[PDB]
RNA sequence: GGCCGGGAACUCAAAGGAGACUGCCAGUGAUAAACUGGAGGAAGGUGGGGAUGACGUCAAGUCAUCAUGGCCCUUACGACCAGGGCUACACACGUGCUACAAUGGCGCAUACAAAGAGAAGCGACCUCGCGAGAGCAAGCGGACCUCAUAAAGUGCGUCGUAGUCCGGAUUGGAGUCUGCAACUCGACUCCAUGAAGUCGGAAUCGCUAGUAAUCGUGGAUCAGAAUGCCACGGUGAAUACGU
C-alpha cells in the first residue's frame, strides 16, 4: 500500500470531477479511466463508470468501498470456466 | 633466534616463527586450544612437531589469515614443516616422507557457464 | 488447564502451551507470559490456579477464539459482498494475493480435478 | 562449427587495440559512441581512399585519429585541404579539439581490410567471384604473405541457393595465438542481396 | 528498434532533463517531515500534472547503436551483440577475452 | 574405468584413536561434508559401546565389524536374457567398506532417538549377530551360496 | 607531499608512465617512494553470443585496470610544473594529489 | 586498538625472472617410439582449471539486435495518447526453490573466508521504530570509506519422535519503501493463520576430487522488482574389480 505519510492517491482530474458532481447535485454517471484513484468519502452516493480496458462499468459508491481503489470494482479479465 | 616458515593451503596463508622453548603454541594471539576447537585441526598442527620428536623443545608463535578451519590448520603444518627445516635441514627427508613438505595445491574449481557448479550439470531430459 | 474456553496442554512449556489458543502465536505467548510474571519453560501442570487466572486475564486483553473467528469471517464476507476483485477471488476459491494460476495455486484450488 | 574472431582472440597477445584511451564508467559509453560516430563519418567520407584502419586516441580532453590508408594523397588532398575538413568535422563530432594523423599502408594487397574491400567492390561491379578471389590470393602470395585465405558467401553469381566458397594458399594457423593473422570482412550489396567476404592474411609467427 | 521507439526515448530524456528541478522540489515536500498537510497534499497533486515522460523511471536503456531494449550493458551503452562486435574489432579499449 | 589410472586417496587417521578404519567409518557416516558432526556421533557411540561391552572402543568396533564383513557376494551377468548371479570373493578392503556401509544403513533405520544411540545399539547388536546389518550379511552369503554352481559364470 | 596515482588498461604502458614521472621528481632533487603496485581491478562481462536463444553460448570478457602509486616527498619549486608538463602517454590516467 | 615512533623482515600487492624437459636413474621394448617404476622437487609425465571448436552435417536457429534481395501497407500494416493485456486457469510437461525433521528446530554465546560493486551511487556513526524502515548526517570515484557480523561450525540449554517447538503454503488485519502511480500486478515488515507434506509408481538425471553434497557471499540487468543467470569462497565425502 501507499505510504501513510504520503496520504491517499487520487488523480486530480477525477477529484475535480467528483467535487463538481457533489456541487451540482448531479447523479449523471461519472466517466473515468482512473482505476488507480482511491475512493474518498465524498464519492459516496455517486455513480462512477470505471474503465476496465474496453468499457466503463458503473460503480455505485457505498460507505464500505471507501479506501479501496476504483479499479477493484471493474474486473478487466473475462472468464466463464473451461469446458463450458 | 627465530626460524621462519610460510605455510599455505586453500586460501589460507600462515606465518610460523619457531624458537627453542618449552612447547608454547600461540596462533593469532590465542592458544592452540582456543584458536582451533576441532580435534582434526589441533592434530594437523601437532603432526610435524610430534614427528621430529620435539613437542617440547621449540616455542611456536604463529599468525594466519584466509580460508577456514581446515585451510588454516594445513597452512600452519606446512609453515611449521618449513620452519623445522630452517632450524635443521637433516629432517627434511622425514618431513617429506610424511607428505608435509608438499604444498597441497587443490583449490576451489571455478563455476562455469552452463553448469550449476564447477561440474554439476543441469538436469537433462530427452523430451 | 482451561483458558479462553479451550483446554491447553498441561505437559508443555508455557510458551508452547499458550499457542493452542486461536489468535495466540509465539510472540503473543511470550508477551502474555512476560506480563504475567511467569517463566517460559514452566509446564502448565506446575502452575498455581492463581497463576492460571493471571494468564486468563492476560489472554483477555487480546481478541481470540470465537471472537477472532467472527472477525475474520466478517472481513472475508464484507469483501465477498462488496464484489471487489479480492471478494470475487474469495468467491471462486482462487488465489487472492496475485499469485499465478496457470500452474500451482493448489492450496486454494485443492486436489487436481481431471477433465 | 563456429570460430573465434581471429583479431579478438589475439588482442593482447600479438594484435593491438584500435582504440587506446582510459576512461571511468562515467565517460566510457560516451567515448564509445563518439568513436563510433567518428569512424562512421570517416568511413563514409573516405570510401574511395582505401582506408584500412582508424585508430582513435584520446590523450587529454582531445581526440587524436590516425587514418591508415593505402592512398594518403587523396586523404591529405591539395596541400592539407582535405584533412582540414576532416579534422573540423571530427572535432565537431567528438566535441573536443581534434588532431588527424595519416599513416601510409604500403602493400595494400597484404592487409586484410583492403583486400576484402576490393573483392566486395569487384562483386558489386558484377566481376565473377572466383576471379576476384583467385586474384586476391595470388597477389597476396606474390607480395610475400606466408598464407592467405579468402571466403565469399551468399548468392554467388546470382544463384538462388546461397553457398560459401573459399580458397587458401600457404599457412593460415588460426589456433596459433602468436601467429600474426590479419583478419577483416566486407559486405557486397548486389542486386541479389548481400554477399559476405572474409579475408585472413598470415604474415609470420611472432 | 523502430525509429519512433528511439524517438520516444529521446523525448523522455529531454523532458526529464527539463523537469528534474521541479520534480525534486515537489518531492522533498510530499516527503518532508514538516510540511503543511495541504502543502504536502498540494505537492502530491502538482506532481501528477507534470508530464509523465518527465519521470526518469520512464526511460528504458537502449543499445545506442541499434536501440535494442534488452541485453543492455551500462558500461558500454550497447547491447550484448554490439558489445561483442566492437570487442572483437579491438574497438573497446582494454577489453579482451577472459580466462581464469 | 577403461584405462585404470585410479589409486587410493590419502586418508587421515581419526584424531582420538589414530585409526584409518575409524576415519573411513566417519566418512561413511558423514552427510553434506559435516565431518565434525559425524565425528561427534561416532565418538559418542563408541564411548557408549565401550561402556556397554567393557572391551575398548576400537576392539568393540572390530568385533562388530567381524560379524558384518562378507566373504562372498554375487555380481550379475546376463547370458541368455537371464542374468547369472555369479558368486565372487570379496577382497578385504571391500569387506570393510561393505560392513561399515551396512552398519550405518542399519543404524539409520533404527528407532532410537539420537543417531549416536542408534549407532551404539547397532554396533552392540552386531557384536552378537543380531542387527539388520548382520541380517544383510547373512542374506548376501545365502544368495552367494544359492549360486555356488555358477562360479565359472 | 605530492601523491601521483596512475590508472591504465595496459601495464607495459603504465610501467613506462609511472617511471618518467619518478625522474621528473629526481632531477628537481625531490625524494620519492615507490612506484607502489596497487591491486589490479578486473571488471568482468558475460554476454550471450547468439542473436537468438542458445543461453549456454556465452563470451566472457574482462577489462584489467592497472594501478601505480608514486609519492613525492618534499618537492622543489619546479617539481609540480615539470611534473605538470612531462606529457605522459595517451591511455594513462594521471591524478595528482596535494 | 599496528594505536604511535618506527622497521622493509614476514603476509600481501604486481612487475620482472626461475621452475617440469620423460631432464636424471633402473627395468622392459625392435640398438626405436614408448611404457612401468624410482630419486630430487612446491609441482611428474597434458601437474589442476580455462580460452582455443578442423572439412563439414541438420534448407538447424535468428528478416523481432542489426543489415539486406524480393514482396506488401502508405489519411495506414505508419504516428500519438489513456486504460487493459503479456500475470487468465478444468488441465498436461520441462527446469528450479522449500520441505517432510533429532546428522534436527528454537534460544543464548562465540570462531574462521573469497570474490565483487559504488557518485541521480555506496551510505557509517548517533537518535527514533518490535520491524521493514525513518531522521540527522560522516567517509569514499576507493588495498583508506560504504555495501558488510559470512553461514555451515563450536559451547551451553531446551524440545523428545508428535503432523510436533517439524513444515511455512494459504488467508485476515496493520504497515514500509520505490515510484506521477503498486486495483488488475511490486518487494519487504509486524500480529494473527499454520495447508499439503511422514522421503515420493512406472520411469529418470548429475557427479571420478577440493569433485559430489552442503553452507553462506557478491554481481549484471535494475526506480523498485531473483528460488533464475553469472561469479566467489567455507566444510568436504563414497566409489571405480572391470569392459
Ligand atoms: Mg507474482
Ligand atoms: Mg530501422
Ligand atoms: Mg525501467
Ligand atoms: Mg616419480
Ligand atoms: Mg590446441
Ligand atoms: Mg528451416
Ligand atoms: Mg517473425
Ligand atoms: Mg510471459
Ligand atoms: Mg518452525
Ligand atoms: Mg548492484
Ligand atoms: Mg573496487
Ligand atoms: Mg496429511
Ligand atoms: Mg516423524
Ligand atoms: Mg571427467
Ligand atoms: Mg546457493
Ligand atoms: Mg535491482
Ligand atoms: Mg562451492
Amino acid at each position: 500500500p501507499r505510504s501513510l505519510k504520503k496520504g491517499p492517491f487520487i488523480d486530480l482530474h477525477l477529484l475535480k470531477k467528483v467535487e463538481k458532481a457533489v456541487e451540482s447535485g448531479d447523479k449523471k454517471p461519472l466517466r473515468t479511466w482512473s482505476r488507480r484513484s482511491t475512493i474518498f468519502p465524498n464519492m459516496i452516493g455517486l455513480t462512477i463508470a470505471v474503465h476496465n480496458g474496453r468499457q466503463h462499468v458503473p460503480v455505485f459508491v457505498t460507505d464500505e468501498m471507501v479506501g479501496h481503489k476504483l479499479g477493484e470494482f471493474a474486473p478487466t479479465r473475462t472468464y466463464r470456466g473451461h469446458a463450458a | 633466534n627465530q626460524y621462519y616458515g610460510t605455510g599455505r593451503r586453500k586460501s589460507s596463508a600462515a606465518r610460523v616463527f619457531i624458537k627453542p622453548g618449552n612447547g608454547k603454541i600461540v596462533i593469532n594471539q590465542r592458544s592452540l586450544e582456543q584458536y582451533f576447537g576441532r580435534e582434526t585441526a589441533r592434530m594437523v598442527v601437532r603432526q610435524p612437531l610430534e614427528l621430529v620428536d620435539m613437542v617440547e623443545k621449540l616455542d611456536l608463535y604463529i599468525t594466519v589469515k584466509g580460508g577456514g578451519i581446515s585451510g588454516q590448520a594445513g597452512a600452519i603444518r606446512h609453515g611449521i614443516t618449513r620452519a623445522l627445516m630452517e632450524y635443521d635441514e637433516s629432517l627434511r627427508s622425514e618431513l617429506r616422507k610424511a607428505g608435509f613438505v608438499t604444498r597441497d595445491a587443490r583449490q576451489v574449481e571455478r563455476k562455469k557457464v552452463g553448469l550449476r557448479k564447477a561440474r554439476r550439470r543441469p538436469q537433462f531430459s530427452k523430451r | 488447564a482451561r483458558i479462553a474456553g479451550i483446554n491447553i496442554p498441561d505437559h508443555k512449556h508455557a510458551v508452547i502451551a499458550l499457542t493452542s489458543i486461536y489468535g495466540v502465536g509465539k510472540t503473543r505467548s511470550k508477551a502474555i507470559l512476560a506480563a504475567a510474571g511467569i517463566a517460559e519453560d514452566v509446564k502448565i501442570s506446575e502452575l498455581s490456579e492463581g497463576q492460571i487466572d493471571t494468564l486468563r486475564d492476560e489472554v483477555a486483553k487480546f481478541v481470540v477464539e470465537g471472537d477472532l473467528r467472527r472477525e475474520i469471517s466478517m472481513s472475508i464476507k464484507r469483501l465477498m459482498d462488496l464484489g471487489c476483485y479480492r471478494g470475487l477471488r474469495h468467491r471462486r476459491g482462487l488465489p487472492v494475493r496475485g499469485q499465478r494460476t496457470k500452474t500451482n495455486a493448489r492450496t486454494r484450488k485443492g486436489p487436481r480435478k481431471p477433465i | 562449427g563456429q570460430k573465434v574472431h581471429p583479431n579478438g582472440i589475439r588482442l593482447g597477445i600479438v594484435k593491438p587495440w584500435n582504440s587506446t584511451w582510459f576512461a571511468n564508467t562515467k565517460e566510457f559509453a560516451d567515448n564509445l559512441d563518439s568513436d563510433f560516430k567518428v569512424r562512421q563519418y570517416l568511413t563514409k567520407e573516405l570510401a574511395k581512399a582505401s582506408v584500412s584502419r582508424i585508430v582513435i586516441e584520446r590523450p587529454a580532453k582531445s581526440i587524436r585519429v590516425t587514418i591508415h590508408t593505402a592512398r594518403p594523397g587523396i586523404v591529405i588532398g591539395k596541400k592539407g585541404e582535405d584533412v582540414e575538413k576532416l579534422r573540423k568535422v571530427v572535432a565537431d563530432i567528438a566535441g573536443v579539439p581534434a588532431q588527424i594523423n595519416i599513416a601510409e599502408v604500403r602493400k595494400p594487397e597484404l592487409d586484410a581490410k583492403l583486400v576484402a574491400d576490393s573483392i566486395t567492390s569487384q562483386l558489386e561491379r558484377r566481376v565473377m567471384f572466383r576471379r576476384a578471389m583467385k586474384r586476391a590470393v595470388q597477389n597476396a602470395m606474390r607480395l610475400g604473405a606466408k598464407g592467405i585465405k579468402v571466403e565469399v558467401s551468399g548468392r554467388l553469381g546470382g544463384a538462388e541457393i546461397a553457398r560459401t566458397e573459399w580458397y587458401r594458399e600457404g599457412r593460415v594457423p588460426l589456433h596459433t595465438l602468436r601467429a600474426d593473422i590479419d583478419y577483416n570482412t566486407s559486405e557486397a550489396h548486389t542486386t541479389y542481396g548481400v554477399i559476405g567476404v572474409k579475408v585472413w592474411i598470415f604474415k609470420g609467427e611472432i | 528498434a523502430k525509429q519512433s521507439m528511439k524517438a520516444r526515448e529521446v523525448k523522455r530524456v529531454a523532458l526529464a532533463d527539463k523537469y528534474f528541478a521541479k520534480r525534486a522540489e515537489l518531492k522533498a515536500i510530499i516527503s518532508d517531515v514538516n510540511a503543511s498537510d495541504e502543502d504536502r497534499w498540494n505537492a502530491v497533486l502538482k506532481l501528477q500534472t507534470l508530464p509523465r515522460d518527465s519521470s526518469p523511471s520512464r526511460q528504458r536503456n537502449r543499445c545506442r547503436q541499434t536501440g535494442r531494449p534488452h541485453g543492455f550493458l551500462r558500461k558500454f551503452g550497447l547491447s550484448r551483440i554490439k558489445v561483442r562486435e566492437a570487442a572483437m574489432r579491438g574497438e573497446i579499449p582494454g577489453l579482451k577475452k577472459a580466462s581464469w | 574405468p577403461r584405462r585404470r589410472v585410479i589409486g587410493q586417496r590419502k586418508i587421515l587417521p581419526d584424531p582420538k584413536f589414530g585409526s584409518e578404519l575409524l576415519a573411513k567409518f566417519v566418512n561413511i557416516l558423514m552427510v553434506d561434508g559435516k565431518k565434525s558432526t559425524a565425528e561427534s556421533i561416532v565418538y559418542s557411540a563408541l564411548e557408549t559401546l565401550a561402556q556397554r561391552s567393557g572391551k575398548s572402543e576400537l576392539e568393540a568396533f572390530e568385533v562388530a565389524l567381524e560379524n558384518v564383513r562378507p566373504t562372498v557376494e554375487v555380481k550379475s551377468r546376463r547370458v541368455g536374457g537371464s542374468t547369472y548371479q555369479v558368486p565372487v570373493e570379496v577382497r578385504p578392503v571391500r569387506r570393510n567398506a561393505l560392513a561399515m556401509r551396512w552398519i550405518v544403513e542399519a543404524a539409520r533405520k533404527r528407532g532410537d532417538k539420537s543417531m549416536a544411540l542408534r549407532l551404539a545399539n547397532e554396533l552392540s547388536d552386531a557384536a552378537e549377530n543380531k542387527g539388520t546389518a548382520v541380517k544383510k550379511r547373512e542374506d548376501v552369503h545365502r544368495m552367494a551360496e544359492a549360486n555356488k554352481a555358477f562360479a565359472h559364470y | 607531499r605530492i601523491r601521483i596515482r596512475l590508472k591504465a588498461f595496459d601495464h607495459r604502458l603504465i610501467d613506462q608512465a609511472t617511471a618518467e614521472i619518478v625522474e621528473t621528481a629526481k632531477r628537481t632533487g625531490a625524494q620519492v617512494r615507490g612506484p607502489i603496485p596497487l591491486p589490479t581491478r578486473k571488471e568482468r562481462f558475460t554476454v550471450l553470443i547468439s542473436p537468438h536463444v542458445n543461453k549456454d553460448a556465452r563470451d566472457q570478457y574482462e577489462i584489467r585496470t592497472h594501478l601505480r602509486l608514486v609519492d613525492i616527498v618534499e618537492p622543489t619549486e619546479k617539481t609540480v610544473d615539470a611534473l605538470m608538463r612531462l606529457d605522459l602517454a595517451a591511455g594513462v590516467d594521471v591524478q595528482i594529489s596535494l
